[PDB]
């Protein structure tokens, strides 16, 4: 059988149902949205578009951060916002 | 008519019961039991192929593949970004005509083409659109105002001597992809988006007279044309006086995709209305 | 008064229509209360007992889906582990108890998965397939053009004993135009019957065609099933689906 | 027997809950209001000057169109210097 | 509302049959009869319905709905109304038949 | 290899009952009605399988693609172990190549 | 801030353009046959002859040619209604004279068919014309 909601929803169903649902609005709404942190450890293409050198073609490029790690004794400093890698 | 039909009075009724499928329809499959089927099972005897392990498709059993002996050259090189231009023979233009699929009377762009199924475009393959050949020159009698892709000398000879215009346009792929299937467009619930320009290296084709190409000085086409008669020595028919004249110097704006609408418009297709924009910075963009 | 009924669409020119009693279902006695055309191309069509087979048999699988499945070696509960070594113990060597060899082990091939037998038979096919049920219908005289609907009373006894009076087998179809628009006496009185059938044009089918002995078609029926059926045979292939604005289409 | 009703596609505009979760990302779109409206449209209950780009869209269309897309005349000129230099 | 019993369907052409015919050839088209009487075409609906159904309630026999596009000229329904049909099986026909004395033939349905 | 030695309660199907006699009926919705919903509509099953076909690999391929975030842990692993051997017996044996 | 726009009916007649149709036309009439593509509509009446063979949707003579194991190459008519062995008789002795011997033939009556060794295409599609079909 199956779940009726995935389960990538069920932290999110879990803020919905008892007590998180007494907490202020504005809290709630600071935690909702996950800003992209600043690039830290990889550097940033600024175009959205680049034109492949092999190729001769315009190509939509991404950009995708870097996994870096914090120990926790990085939380009773200010490492400011990188870690290990 | 069809005496079959005498011939089912006479017999019982056709039932879930009684029904045949047409012989041949199905081959029966066999399976690996009993003493002909059975027994190794048509997979031989030991070695890697009874086991079922054989290597896989190019492999040559260790001696250097063929596929991979041969050296790489650019055959299929940069082939996705290759222009193509479906063909359409001037009989098959007049085949069309004659059938009455599409009509001469009013303009004829790839949208009538398409829809007549004298042709099929499809954009994500590169088509750019149709191409004008001449396999029908001599026996092409109709006079039509037609615009494509691209061209042939001969082809554009052979629609003049009867009156007619050609003129060469450009789409860009998602221009096409509108242009040859408007009525899926409209449901999208887009506005009509500008036509791109040619890119760089087509410029030349489209700025040239010879090619009546739509970006052209107007003020070579009459000349040119002319010199297109002397070539194939035909008296250049006088295209100003005939009757269906507004018809046939019918163009479009070369930033446009339709006939009579234009960039920036929306096509509600529900209210059979349409709403165009009366924003100031909207009609900048869409007019520019 | 006579009820006489053209055909609303054009025959080709090398064929005549063909011709059905009008029956109306208000009397038992009244059988033959008109006259009516129907088109060669629809009820006339070449009897093809083929085509017929491969949309009833398409009609049949096409929906199916079979829920059968069996544990293979890796699904069953246990024996992650070689039940004795190697060599030595004297035995026959295996690795997992639940080798599809063992009792209580998986099964080697067996049914896996909900499985789909979809598929779909080209349309000018169904379409064929669907003409060819009518014509049969016809041809073998267990067809009838009936005009109304309207019955005399809500008694189902009265319906079979209908059927007996004009020897229509112990089947009935029964096609009416819309499904909202159904007469209530026939409604009740068919409601209770298992071989009698109330259906709406567009649940005309074949399977349901070759399970009931008789055939029952209104008179807006027959001028409907007949445009919708001929329709075809002039049409392009669709450009995109036909549920989207065409020139002359709906 | 009588048959069952036959199923219809329902030509009523269709609006999901925006608010419950279980509902789809893509039928939470500004593209599936605009295919909303272009389906009906009149009994969409789509505001229909929503259906052009923003000032920001319309900036960034524009900026991305004057990078990537040249001139007529910018594009002859670039011809000219390339033929200029093959002879 | 009563039922009537069934008919046996089981018919036999009577030796009136030509008089029968053209009377209602005459009736029906209301016509002083062209020449030849069994040549006129029956091509019209109205003519056709009422002709048919008058030799219908006349003859206790009807033209089943496959062979109606089959008569054009009134000499087809001279054809069909000349020919019987027995409603009579195979088996009942063979009961009947005058079978010899060492056949015995029992029916146990 | 014993048989049964008493016969069985005869079964008497009526194939006249309601979901018998009504089978197959709206097969035809496309074709007379105007084509707006394609028969595939009719097609109760599960959610992946609905007017879809195909080999066992690509059925598992797809029942994870469509549901795979619902399922039970166990069944989830069982799924992506199947998918593992079919993909490596499909494209690595057989006798044809 | 939504842009201000302006509803007009008086250009939708050239979106009625842009609709395909759905079935297909019947042929314009002309002044001069056969057209210049070749086209020749069927007769005022239609033949006596004891079959008669049906235009395809598109208007035209239903023969066609086909291969099979890249070397055999036929000829099929289609869409026969009528004796089927009257045209197979018809067409046995119309091909007859061209190959010195009977053409070999493959009758299906119940596919309302006819099918013929070799590429006979355009020399029956030119007799089928000559007999008004
Ligand atoms: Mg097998
Ligand atoms: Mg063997
Ligand atoms: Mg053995
Ligand atoms: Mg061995
Ligand atoms: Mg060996
Ligand atoms: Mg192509
Ligand atoms: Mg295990
Ligand atoms: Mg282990
Ligand atoms: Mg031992
Ligand atoms: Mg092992
Ligand atoms: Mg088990
Ligand atoms: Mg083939």
């Amino acid at each position: 059988p199956l779940h009726k909601v995935p389960v990538g929803l069920w932290k999110q169903l879990r803020l919905w149902e008892g007590i998180y649902s007494r907490l202020p609005r504005h809290y709630l709404r600071s935690l909702e949205e996950a800003r992209t942190p600043t690039p830290v450890h990889y550097r940033p293409h600024g175009a959205k578009f680049k034109i492949n050198p092999k190729n001769w073609q315009r190509e939509r490029v991404e950009d995708v951060p870097i996994p870096v790690h914090y120990p926790p004794e990085s939380q009773l400093g200010l490492w400011g916002g990188e870690g290990w890698v | 008519g069809p005496r079959a039909l005498d011939l089912l009075r006479a017999l019982p009724r056709v039932s879930l019961a009684n029904l045949k499928p047409n012989p041949g329809s199905r081959k029966p499959e066999r399976r690996p039991r009993g003493r002909r089927r059975g027994r190794k099972c048509g997979r031989g005897h030991k070695g890697e192929r009874q086991r079922g392990t054989r290597p896989r498709l190019g492999f040559e059993g260790g001696q250097t593949p063929f596929y991979l002996r041969i050296p790489k050259y650019g055959f299929n090189e940069g082939h996705s970004f290759r222009h193509q231009y479906q063909p359409l023979s001037l009989n098959r233009l007049q085949y069309l005509i004659d059938l009455g699929r599409v009509d001469p009377t009013q303009p004829i762009d790839l949208t009538q083409l398409v829809n007549g199924r004298g042709v099929t475009i499809q954009p994500s393959k590169r088509d750019y659109g149709v191409q004008l050949v001449e396999e029908g020159a001599d026996t092409f009698k109709a006079k039509v105002n037609i615009e494509v892709q691209m061209a042939s000398e001969l082809a554009i000879a052979a629609i003049e001597k009867n009156g007619g215009v050609v003129t060469t346009a450009f789409y860009d792929p998602r221009s096409l992809e509108i242009l040859c299937k408007p009525v899926p467009f409209f449901l999208r619930g887009q506005p009509i988006p500008k036509r791109m320009l040619p890119p760089e290296a087509l410029v030349p084709y489209y700025t040239d007279a010879k090619n009546r190409g739509y970006l052209a000085d107007p003020a070579r086409f009459p000349e040119a044309r002319l010199e297109l008669a002397r070539k194939y020595g035909y008296v250049l028919p006088d295209i100003t006086k005939d009757e269906l004249f507004k018809m046939l110097s019918t163009r479009k704006d070369p930033r446009q995709i339709f006939f009579g609408l234009a960039p920036g418009w929306v096509v509600n297709m529900a209210d059979k209305k349409i709403l165009k924009p009366t924003d100031e910075n909207l009609l900048k963009y869409y007019s520019s | 008064p006579p009820v006489l009924r053209k055909c609303e669409l054009p025959v080709p020119a090398h064929r005549r229509p063909v011709q059905a009693w009008i029956e109306s279902l208000r009397g038992y006695e009244q059988e033959r209360v008109g006259l009516t055309e129907l088109h060669p191309d629809v009820f006339s069509t070449a009897p093809r007992l083929d085509i017929l087979h491969q949309v009833a048999i398409w009609q049949k699988n096409f929906k199916r889906i079979s829920y059968a499945k069996t544990k293979t070696r890796a699904e069953v509960r246990g024996g992650g582990r070689k039940p004795w070594v190697q060599k030595g113990s004297g035995r026959a060597r295996h690795g997992s108890i639940r080798s599809p060899i063992w009792r209580g082990g998986g099964v080697a091939h067996g049914p896996r998965g909900p499985t789909s037998y979809y598929y779909m038979l080209p349309m000018k096919v169904r379409v064929q397939g669907l003409k060819v049920a009518l014509t049969v219908k016809l041809a073998q005289d267990d067809l009838h053009i009936v005009d109304s609907l309207e019955l005399p009373t809500a008694d189902p006894q009265y319906l079979i004993e209908l059927a007996r009076y004009r020897r229509w087998g112990d089947s009935v179809l029964l096609v009416d135009l819309e499904h909202e628009d159904m007469p209530q006496n026939v409604v009740a009185a068919t409601s209770g019957l298992k071989t009698f059938n109330l259906v709406p044009a567009v649940g005309l089918n074949v399977h349901s065609m070759l399970k009931h002995q008789t055939l029952v078609l209104t008179l807006p029926t027959v001028a409907f099933l007949e445009e919708k059926l001929l329709w075809h045979n002039s049409r392009y292939t669709p450009l995109y689906p036909f549920r989207l604005p065409y020139c002359d289409f709906p | 027997y009588r048959a069952r009703p036959p199923p219809r596609r329902s030509q009523e505009p269709r609006w999901p809950d925006p608010d419950d979760p279980l509902t789809p990302r893509w039928q939470l779109s500004p593209r599936y209001a605009a295919k909303q409206f272009a389906r009906h449209g009149a009994a969409s209950g789509v505001a229909a000057g929503s259906l052009w780009p923003s000032q920001e869209q319309l900036r960034e269309l524009e900026a991305e169109e004057r990078e990537w897309y040249p001139s007529l005349a910018a594009m002859q000129e670039s011809l000219r210097v390339q033929q200029l230099a093959e002879e | 509302l009563v039922c009537p019993p069934i008919q046996s369907r089981t018919y036999i052409p009577p030796e009136d049959l030509q008089s029968r015919l053209e009377s209602h050839v005459k009736e029906v088209f209301g016509s002083s009869v062209p020449s030849n009487w069994q040549d006129i075409s029956l091509e019209d609906v109205h003519l056709k319905f009422s002709f048919l159904a008058r030799l219908a309630n006349d003859l206790r026999h009807a033209v089943p709905n496959s062979r109606l596009h089959q008569m054009c000229r009134v000499r087809d329904v001279l054809d069909f109304y000349n020919v019987p049909v027995q409603d009579r099986s195979k088996f009942d026909e063979l009961i009947a038949s005058n079978l010899p004395h060492n056949l015995k033939i029992t029916w146990g349905y | 290899f014993h048989v049964r030695v008493t016969l069985p309660p005869r079964k008497v199907v009526d194939r006249w009952n309601e979901k018998r006699a009504m089978f197959g009926v709206y097969d035809n919705i496309g074709i007379l009605g105007n084509f707006e919903k394609h028969p595939k509509e009719l097609i109760k099953g599960p959610i992946w399988l609905r007017g879809w076909k195909g080999n066992e690999l690509q059925r598992c391929i797809r029942k994870k693609r469509m549901v795979g975030n619902r399922m039970f842990i166990d069944d989830l692993h069982n799924l992506n172990k199947r998918i593992s051997y079919l993909y490596k017996h499909f494209n690595r044996h057989g006798k044809y190549r | 801030e939504y842009p201000s726009f302006v509803e007009s009916v008086d250009e939708y007649h050239f979106v009625e353009r842009l609709l395909p149709p759905a079935s297909i036309p019947r042929p314009p009439k002309h002044e001069h046959y056969p057209t210049p593509s070749g086209w020749q509509p069927p007769r005022d009446p239609a033949p006596s002859l004891p079959y008669f063979v049906r235009r395809s949707r598109m208007h035209n003579i239903p023969v066609y040619r086909d291969i099979t194991h890249g070397n055999r190459q036929m000829t099929v008519i289609r869409k026969v209604e009528g004796d089927i062995w009257a045209l197979q008789k018809d067409v046995e002795d119309f091909l007859s004279p061209l190959l010195g011997k009977t053409p070999v033939t493959q009758v299906n009556e119940v596919t309302g068919t006819l099918r013929v060794k070799g590429y006979f295409d355009q020399q029956l599609k030119a007799w089928l014309l000559e007999k008004g079909f």
